[PDB]
């Protein structure tokens, strides 16, 4: 096997870590959602090959500019997080952490990714978002915005339902290997 | 790790670690807040243990079967022993917090109604500044430690075998030299998050949310010095590279 890194970015509420521990574990917590996630070592086989990916949070740097970079050495591919229920973190996506990632993960795979799908259709987001002129994001929004960054794909998901989840990491692991 | 706080840290959480019979004696909140508390001295048991696989396993192991030139185990593991004493001490008082709360009769029932004043004391003077200190230095010695490690393995027979031997076995897969140098720089910026959880179920006592609000800024205060302290080192840089930073 190959051994690949992966690194996931994006703001403080975009649910990086959640979706990090359920992929990790191939389940929803039911007693304890952890707080953190230290690292994990997925072995994966996609499209015939095997490949050992490790994986890495950015949760908690995301205030040290000068600490966050020490993540990014050798990374393989990067999981450009935003949440569907927040429409203020897909727009913290092309001139905050785009840049960012390009600056120090010059031609490395980004795949930009909308969690918490499972929210678009839920009666209380819609609610508390209508209070500020806002609603879900819609997919083609999402889509134009991996167009614009130059990401090597989109992609949605639901760490709470896994929905879409084990598609997130096979996709990233090819896009890794490429 | 040893066995007696890896078997009492061995659940997923602090009600699984507990009987049955004690769980049912306390309210939702107890038992959230010390899911938490028990998430944050599980993962320092393993920040300790990933220390010690960086001390004992490795530099050790180089200095005593390897014959690396002089200052090449240092660059690859700068702090190391530094770090373990902080950490290892840190991990010793929420150990013992911890044993004083156990029912007698039990080794795994307990209740910590007062981490706040540790926090505070270990994010503090002295060891606070020591943190401070330790956490700059090896923060702007990374990069070059994990350059100097792809350096060696690359060019060195010897040294490719001895890291290929003893990150072998099944539990150093997630362990290997640069993945222990990332976990040290990581650890830090894990503790607000931490923090602000167990502050979230700690109201009921008044004198402990103030505790944990102090303990919480000061974390902050920590992390706003070192992440100002830092400056990547690399070997070979030039004088004018660097003052023209
Ligand atoms: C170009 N030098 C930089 O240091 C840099 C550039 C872009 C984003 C970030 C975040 C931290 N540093 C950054
Ligand atoms: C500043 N650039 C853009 O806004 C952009 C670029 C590429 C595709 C789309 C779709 C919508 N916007 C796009
Ligand atoms: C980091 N501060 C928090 O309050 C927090 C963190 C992670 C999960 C939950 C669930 C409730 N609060 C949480």
């Amino acid at each position: 096997a190959i051994r690949k890194k992966l690194v996931i970015v994006g703001d403080g509420a975009c649910g990086k870590t959640c979706l990090l521990i359920v992929f990790s574990k191939d389940q929803f917590p039911e007693v304890y959602v952890p707080t953190v996630f230290e690292n994990y070592v997925a072995d994966i086989e996609v499209d015939g090959k095997q490949v050992e990916l490790a994986l890495w949070d950015t949760a908690g740097q995301e205030d040290y500019d000068r600490l966050r970079p020490l993540s990014y050495p050798d990374t393989d591919v990067i999981l450009m997080c935003f949440s569907i229920d927040s429409p203020d973190s897909l727009e913290n996506i092309p001139e905050k952490w785009t840049p960012e990632v390009k600056h120090f993960c010059p031609n490395v795979p980004i795949i930009l990714v909308g969690n918490k799908k499972d929210l678009r259709n839920d009666e209380h987001t819609r609610r508390e978002l209508a209070k500020m002129k806002q609603e879900p994001v819609k997919p083609e929004e999402g889509r134009d915005m991996a167009n614009r960054i130059g990401a090597f794909g989109y992609m949605e998901c639901s760490a709470k339902t896994k929905d879409g989840v084990r598609e997130v990491f096979e996709m990233a692991t090819r896009a890794a290997l490429q | 790790s040893m066995e007696m706080d890896e078997k009492d840290f061995a659940a997923d959480s602090w009600s699984l670690a507990v009987d049955s019979s004690f769980l049912q004696q306390h309210k939702k909140e107890v038992m959230k807040q010390q899911d938490v508390i028990y998430e944050l001295i599980q993962t320092e048991l393993h920040h300790v243990r990933t220390l010690k696989i960086m001390t004992r396993l490795f530099r050790t192991g180089m200095l005593e079967e390897l014959h690396l030139e002089p200052g090449v185990v240092q660059g690859l593991f700068p702090c190391v022993d530094e770090l373990s004493d902080i950490h290892t001490r840190f991990l010793s008082q929420l150990l013992e917090r911890r044993r004083q709360a156990l029912c007698p009769g039990s080794t795994r029932n307990f209740v910590i109604h007062r981490l706040g004043d540790l926090l505070i004391s270990q994010f503090s003077g002295p060891s606070a500044e020591q943190m401070c200190k330790t956490y700059s230095e090896f923060c702007s010695r990374h990069s070059k430690a994990l350059k100097l490690y792809k350096e060696l393995y690359a060019r060195d027979k010897r040294f490719q075998q001895f890291i290929r031997k003893v990150t072998r076995p099944a539990v150093l897969k997630r362990h290997g030299v640069q993945e222990c140098i990332l976990l040290v720089t990581q650890r830090i910026t894990k503790y607000p998050l931490l923090i602000s959880r167990i502050l979230q179920h700690s109201h009921g006592i008044e004198e402990e949310r103030q505790d944990l609000t102090t303990a919480l800024g000061l974390v902050k205060e920590l992390l706003s010095n070192v992440d100002e302290g830092i400056y990547q080192l690399e070997k070979g840089a030039r004088l004018q590279e660097i003052y023209n930073r």
